[PDB]
């Protein structure tokens, strides 16, 4: 009914200046990380509501990548700002 | 077809089979054959005629895969046939049997110059 | 380009969580559950290209267990049968 | 019903409290100098925070040990079975996929 | 280190085949969830400062291209509930897919991509890898392969053969050159793909040989294009030969190889009676070969031998395979009406 | 026994929710009294909002609600 | 404790998220999920499924967080100002807000406005629940907890994190 | 070789207690008798309701009163 | 949509709580069995369980004279048994224990029960075929017809792959 709405309004989290920009890359590297539960609610509900019974490991197999995966990510940022201190998308020197 | 994931059914043992001397496995391996004298001239081998184990066992190796693959071509446009006869010789309806006219008949445009 | 491998030797990859009635592992059913068994008895020896302007039947109502899509609309529309009239008669029910 | 209100009735003491101590004297007549004299006894440390790495790892470290013993968490409800083999063949193979993946970092922790 | 190298390089191969070899939408995509986890630590070997900056705009580009999939994967979990690898069912779904998955293989738009990675990833061993994410995704659009709006994955397509055509005119570095006009032909393949999807893979492989054959000649050291004019007076002539026998067949002549995909796709995409899309593509890969040219006229003209340099040594280098490819690459042409039958 | 006993609870529950809705109105662009929302024939357990109408007071709210949070 | 319950969290959780889905100043990004997240695992606690709510506070909300917010420690940012620091971000936000609110507003103000918005009715959760049944752990993802059926799924999650550490053993 | 094994136990005798317990925990599954038991008790506890079938001739066994003699012997465990 | 009228309704129900339904319940289903194995039939063999309404009287029939038939024999001892069973959380069977042999000294003595273990509410029983077992299953439309099949025998190609010229 109503709740497929909302959540679904909040899984534009995307919003994608704010998914690569502006700089503190780590606001956007946040709203992918938490781009999961509309991934992850939105299909805790469909699978509930009605009883699938066997598809109700799925919401646990999207988190257990979501965060193993989401946190490789988080090293490369490590590796940006260990040589600069701040991450700031505007670096650009790689070009074309 | 069916049976699937499968080089090729038990149903190509009615098919020649395509034996050799045909002019492609000969082709086959001979494009291979052109393939081992390369195989010297890259490294400055500098024979242009160098060992023959390795200027051999390219021509053995094609022309016995090109010919185990064209055992199977051969059957894929029969059964590409066989479905359509098939379905041809039924649904007549779709199929009608064109008449017999000469010319006593047709005209044409006439346009000479 | 769709191998298939688990048909033609013996394992089972997935093929278990596919659908919606295979196994539940007690016997539970689901709520749609027995329009399944209904809709695809339909289309299986079909192709599949004349599925969709054959059968049709069988898988809208199917589309609309799951949904409730329509029933929810013309129960929406007995909340303008009754409670646009109240104070005009008929309070209805009696309670109890 | 009567969770939320054993949750906001605890809050409601807390965040109480606060004001209660903390604003009450906060407004009190006593002198309270501007005088940049706070942050004890490293009187100015002017820095930003370095990084440094065997910090950071102990947390990457953990976060994937982490997450497959939510993976080994549903054991004790999944003891109660038809064929049981192949829980004990399977069962045991998370625990020595975890342990494994220890003793390959193990040649290096670092000081951690 | 050097086990492992060959445990995550193979890893990739089985994140890729979990998605061919599968029925069921959950496993299409950890199948190729694990290439973005299993793909990255091979850019980094030299550990420099472009490839660190290179990974982190290929990841964050192909992490939500994959996470809006398993976006239109649940959609059509709610309506009729059945997973498996069919038509999707409902068109937010497939809209969702085809578009959001032109992301792994750039198409036309979704590539600001494809040229900064291949650039100067310090790595150019290979990046020959770069030809397995071609052929992960394609091997779910010839399942879904029923259910397109039809609109969209021509005009995706016809916005790319030429939007990477025009790309490289300009180019110097010869790593883009190949990253462009390989845009190219992923404006083939994907534009005939509803009419009869087989003799797509028949462009799947001459392709996946054709470039293959390239890098494993771009190694010896060559780099840069100016790096190819000190090639025929220094390393070896009979290499010369070579890679003017490749570059005027990729984009194609119809003595060679290169001319057979076209000169069979053309017998597909006109007897659908549409006759006024193929020129245009046909005629659009033309100034496609106008690179490769004035490519060629580097080589072939003496231009100025590098400096004094003596390379009296001879090689070591691994050839692997390519004294074979370009006798497959190019002389296939006079044997097979076998490609449309043999792979089907 | 403890089924036989709710089956007739419902049957009970759905007359009550139509004859005192038939009862309503009749209305000439109204509705039939009792048509089915599906095409096909046989009993379909029903969705909570067939067996109580907008009612929506309280006893709804410890029926749907009644089991989860708390005994 | 109405029947709009439900769609008073979600409606706090769609704002849970506007708030970080700008620009905050990701230390107070953390307080922007942990909100959601939180009432995100309140939606959940409805419906009956449990067990698989309660675990968003402890693999990912307790346990993943916190390295998120363990670092922003080593990328540390200045301290120019933060959050309402550069008069930028307030722009933003409203448009989201109302956005809704003109939504939720006129979505149903009335009888119906119009259509596209009109097919969903609301108090009654008319779906929410069906019939009585019997139990299993509950009856639902009570019993998720397969190592029977479900194995060439687990061992490739299995498989697929033992991988996880390899490569960040390197690049590190 | 069993000098070695005495001199990794005069260093690190901490994981050494785990390998002891790793193993000789795999091993003995498949020895003793008593499993075998566990999959038939655990398999005879009805979560469910059982579903009378439908009796034409036969009806191997089963009559209508449950405690006539029905079927098979679940009562060796009442007296284990 | 056909339901019955408001009638055959109103009927008596079985008014007790849950924890003296609970009490006896035991010596109950193992000794009758004359409806109610049956009455299963009627649901699960065929569902809709509105063209059955039949047994479901005969089913609650069989409760009304069982309480009907233990209260002039002895209730007092009844009476006293569900009273610490009662006695609460989860309603245990291991604390009246003790005074399960004075609820059962003379039921299964006077009135001639007995204890039916564990054999009850186990080994899948039968019943018997009275009602029409139905055919025309529960939705049930139509077929539709299938594909005719293709065999014949295998030539080779005819004249040789007719591509544009390629001979063979
Ligand atoms: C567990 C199996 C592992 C499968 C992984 C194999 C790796 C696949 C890498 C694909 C590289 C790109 C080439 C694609 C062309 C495939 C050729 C083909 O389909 O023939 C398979 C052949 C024949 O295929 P087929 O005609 O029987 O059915 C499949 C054909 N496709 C896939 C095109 C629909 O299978 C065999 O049995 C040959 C042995
Ligand atoms: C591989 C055999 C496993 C089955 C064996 C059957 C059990 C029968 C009894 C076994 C007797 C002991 C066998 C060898 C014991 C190992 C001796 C040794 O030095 O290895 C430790 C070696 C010596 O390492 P070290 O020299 O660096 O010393 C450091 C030791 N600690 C950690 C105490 C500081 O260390 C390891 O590599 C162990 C790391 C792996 C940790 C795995 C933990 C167990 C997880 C459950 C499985
Ligand atoms: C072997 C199967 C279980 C693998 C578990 C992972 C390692 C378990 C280690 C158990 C105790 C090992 C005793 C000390 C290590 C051996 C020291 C040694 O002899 O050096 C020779 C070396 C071991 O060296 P090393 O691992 O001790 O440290 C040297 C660092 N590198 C690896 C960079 C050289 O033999 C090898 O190189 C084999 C290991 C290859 C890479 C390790 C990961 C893959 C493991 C193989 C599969
Ligand atoms: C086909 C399925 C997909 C294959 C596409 C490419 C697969 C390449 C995988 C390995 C490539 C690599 O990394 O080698 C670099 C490495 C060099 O890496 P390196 O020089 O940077 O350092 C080497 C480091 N060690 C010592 C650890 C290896 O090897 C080579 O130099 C040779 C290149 C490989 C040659 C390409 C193999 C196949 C070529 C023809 C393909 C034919 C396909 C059939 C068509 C039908
Ligand atoms: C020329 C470049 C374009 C090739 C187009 C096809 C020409 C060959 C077709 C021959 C007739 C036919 O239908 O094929 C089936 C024929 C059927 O056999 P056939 O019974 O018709 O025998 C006729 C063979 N010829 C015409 C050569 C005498 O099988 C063959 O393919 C013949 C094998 C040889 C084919 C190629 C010969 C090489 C000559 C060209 C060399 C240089 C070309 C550029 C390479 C770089
Ligand atoms: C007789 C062979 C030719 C005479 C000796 C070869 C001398 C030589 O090694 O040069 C190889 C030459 C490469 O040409 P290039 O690199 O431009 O010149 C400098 C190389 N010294 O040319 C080459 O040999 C390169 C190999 C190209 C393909 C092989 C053709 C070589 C000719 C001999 C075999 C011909 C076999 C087929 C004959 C009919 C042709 C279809
Ligand atoms: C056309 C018909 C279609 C079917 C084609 C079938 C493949 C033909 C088989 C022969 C391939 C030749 C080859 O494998 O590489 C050549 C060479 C090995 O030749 P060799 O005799 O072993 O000399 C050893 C000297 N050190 O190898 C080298 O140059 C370097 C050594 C590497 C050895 C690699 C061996 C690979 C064998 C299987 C290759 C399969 C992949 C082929 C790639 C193209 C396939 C289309």
């Amino acid at each position: 009914s109503m709740v497929y709405m909302n959540i679904m309004m909040a899984f534009t989290v995307s919003l994608v200046g704010l998914l690569m920009y502006r700089s503190h890359l780590m606001s956007s590297l946040l709203c992918l990380e938490g781009m999961m539960l509309s991934l992850f609610v939105m299909a805790a509900l469909t699978i509930l509501n009605s009883h699938f019974t066997l598809a109700s490991m799925m919401p646990i197999i999207l988190l257990v990548f979501a965060a193993c995966e989401a946190a490789l990510g988080l090293s490369l940022l490590v590796m940006v700002s260990n040589t600069y201190g701040t991450d700031y998308v505007q670096n650009l020197n790689l070009l074309q | 077809g069916r049976a699937t994931f499968q080089f090729l059914p038990d149903e190509a043992r009615s098919l020649p089979p395509p034996k050799l001397t045909d002019p492609r496995l000969a082709f086959v391996g001979f494009l291979g054959y052109c393939s081992g004298l390369i195989d010297n001239a890259i490294r400055r081998r500098p024979v242009l005629l160098a060992g023959l184990h390795r200027q051999l066992l390219y021509i053995t190796s094609f022309v016995f895969v090109g010919y185990y693959l064209l055992k199977r071509q051969d059957y894929m446009y029969a059964v590409r046939d066989h479905d359509m006869f098939s379905y041809i010789k039924s649904h007549p309806e779709d199929f009608p049997e064109k008449d017999k006219k000469t010319y006593g008949e047709v005209f044409e445009e006439f346009h000479p110059v | 380009p769709f191998f298939d491998v688990q048909k033609r030797l013996g394992v089972d990859l997935d093929r278990w969580m596919t659908i919606q009635s295979a196994e539940q592992p007690h016997k539970i059913p689901s709520r749609c559950h027995a329009f399944e068994k209904e809709w695809i008895e339909c289309a299986h020896g079909i192709g599949s290209i004349r599925a969709e302007k054959e059968c049709k039947i069988e898988f809208e109502d199917f589309r609309e267990c799951l949904l409730r899509q329509k029933t929810m609309k013309r129960l929406h529309a007995i909340r303008r049968q009754r409670e646009k009239l109240i104070k005009e008669g008929k309070y209805t029910p009696p309670p109890h | 019903m009567n969770l939320m209100l054993a949750l906001l009735t605890n809050f409601t003491l807390a965040t109480l409290l606060v004001i209660i101590a903390f604003w009450l004297p906060q407004l009190n007549v006593y002198s309270e100098k501007t005088s940049p004299y706070e942050c004890g006894f490293d009187p100015m440390g002017s820095a930003r925070l370095p990084f440094s790495m065997k910090f950071f790892l102990v947390a990457i470290t953990f976060l994937l040990f982490d997450l497959e013993i939510a993976l080994l968490l549903p054991l004790p409800w999944a003891s109660q079975t038809a064929n049981l083999n192949t829980m004990l063949t399977m069962a045991l193979f998370l625990i020595i996929l975890l342990a494994v993946s220890l003793a390959y970092e193990w040649t290096q922790k670092g000081l951690e | 280190n050097p086990i492992i190298f060959i445990i995550i390089l193979l890893t990739i191969m089985l994140g890729t085949i979990i998605v061919m070899i599968s029925s069921h939408w959950l496993l299409v995509w950890i199948g190729f969830e694990m290439n973005m986890l299993a793909i990255i630590p091979i850019m980094m070997k030299n550990h420099n400062p472009r490839a660190t900056e290179a990974s982190t705009k290929y990841f964050l580009t192909q992490s939500t291209a994959s996470m809006l999939l398993m976006m239109a994967v649940i959609i059509n979990l709610m309506f009729s509930g059945q997973w498996t690898v069919m038509k999707l069912f409902n068109p937010m779904a497939s809209m969702l897919m085809t578009m959001a998955l032109a992301m792994k293989l750039g198409m036309a738009p979704f590539h600001f991509w494809v040229p900064e990675v291949t650039q100067g990833i310090p790595l150019s061993s290979g990046l020959i890898l770069l030809t397995w994410q071609k052929l992960a995704p394609m091997s779910v659009l010839y399942q879904i392969f029923p259910s397109i709006n039809l609109n969209l994955i021509l005009t995706l397509s016809v916005l790319s053969i030429l939007i990477g055509g025009w790309g490289g005119l300009n180019q110097t570095q010869l790593r883009k050159i190949m990253a462009y006009s390989s845009i190219a032909h992923m404006g083939w393949m994907t534009a005939v793909l509803p009419y009869n999807p087989t003799m797509t893979l028949l462009n799947l492989i001459i392709y996946i040989i054709m470039t293959s054959t390239m890098f494993t000649m771009f190694m010896a050291n060559s780099t840069t294009t100016t790096l190819s004019l000190s090639h025929t007076w220094n390393k070896t002539p009979i290499m010369t030969v070579l890679i003017l026998a490749t570059l005027l067949s990729m984009g194609g002549l119809p003595p060679l190889s290169g001319f057979m995909p076209k000169w069979m796709i053309i017998q597909e995409m006109t007897k659908n009676n549409s006759i006024i899309l193929p020129t245009f593509m046909a005629i659009t890969a033309l100034l496609n070969l106008y690179f490769y040219m004035r490519l060629t006229y580097s080589t072939t003209l003496t231009m100025f031998p590098s400096t004094n340099n003596m390379k009296m040594k001879w090689q070591f280098p691994l050839m692997k395979k390519m004294t074979f490819l370009p006798t497959m690459v190019v002389l296939s042409t006079m044997m097979l009406p076998l490609t449309p039958m043999l792979s089907v | 026994l403890l089924q036989a006993e709710k089956d007739r609870r419902v049957l009970q529950m759905l007359r009550e929710n139509l004859e005192e809705e038939a009862t309503v109105m009749k209305d000439v662009p109204g509705w039939k009294v009792g048509e089915s929302v599906f095409h096909t024939t046989r009993w379909v357990t029903p969705m909570m909002g067939e067996l109580y109408g907008l009612r929506a007071s309280e006893e709804v709210l410890s029926a749907t609600y009644g089991f989860i949070w708390y005994t | 404790m109405m029947l709009y319950i439900v769609f008073i969290l979600s409606v706090i959780f769609v704002m849970g998220f506007v708030g970080f889905s700008s620009k905050p100043s990701p230390i107070y990004g953390g307080l922007g999920l942990i909100v959601s997240g939180g009432v995100g695992c309140g939606i959940v606690l409805n419906f009956g499924g449990s067990f698989l709510g309660l675990m968003v506070f402890l693999i990912y909300l307790g346990g993943m967080m916190v390295v998120f917010g363990y670092t922003t420690a080593m990328a540390t940012e200045q301290y120019p100002e933060i959050w309402l620091s550069n008069k930028a971000v307030l722009g933003a936000f409203v448009t989201g807000l109302l956005m809704e609110f003109f939504m939720v507003y006129y979505v149903l103000k009335d009888k119906e406005v119009e259509v596209v918005f009109e097919f969903n009715g609301l108090g009654d959760w008319v779906i929410y629940d069906t019939g009585d049944s019997g139990f299993f752990s509950e009856e639902a993802m009570g019993i998720a907890a397969l190592y029977s059926y479900g194995t060439w799924l687990v061992i490739v999650t299995g498989w697929s994190l033992l991988i996880g550490v390899v490569v960040i053993m390197e690049i590190t | 070789v069993a000098a070695f094994l005495k001199n990794v136990w005069a260093k690190e005798p901490v994981l050494v207690a785990s390998f002891a317990i790793a193993g000789l925990a795999v091993i003995l599954p498949t020895l003793s008798p008593y499993t075998k038991y566990s999959l038939m008790i655990n398999r005879a506890t009805p979560y469910n309701y059982p579903v009378p079938l439908r009796d034409d001739g036969n009806m191997p066994d089963v009559p209508s009163h449950p405690q006539d003699p029905q079927g098979p012997s679940l009562e060796w465990l009442k007296r284990l | 949509v056909e339901l019955p009228s408001l009638e055959d309704l109103k009927v008596q129900e079985v008014k007790v709580s849950s924890s003296v339904l609970k009490a006896a319940a035991h010596h109950y289903g193992a000794q009758c069995d004359k409806p109610n194995k049956e009455f299963m039939l009627c649901r699960w063999e065929e569902k809709d369980p509105r063209r059955c309404l039949e047994e479901g009287k005969l089913v609650n029939q069989c409760a009304l004279e069982f309480f009907r038939q233990i209260k002039r024999h002895c209730a007092e001892p009844f009476t006293e048994y569900w009273t610490c069973i009662d006695y609460s959380g989860l309603q245990l069977f291991r604390r009246c224990r003790k005074q399960q042999a004075q609820f059962d000294e003379c039921v299964l003595d006077k009135l001639g029960w007995v204890r039916p273990d564990l054999g009850d509410l186990s080994k899948v029983t039968k019943v018997k075929t009275d009602r029409p077992l139905p055919e025309n299953p529960y939705h049930s439309r139509a077929r539709p017809e299938p594909n005719p099949e293709v065999e014949g025998d295998l030539k080779p190609a005819r004249h040789g792959s007719r591509l544009f010229f390629w001979t063979m």
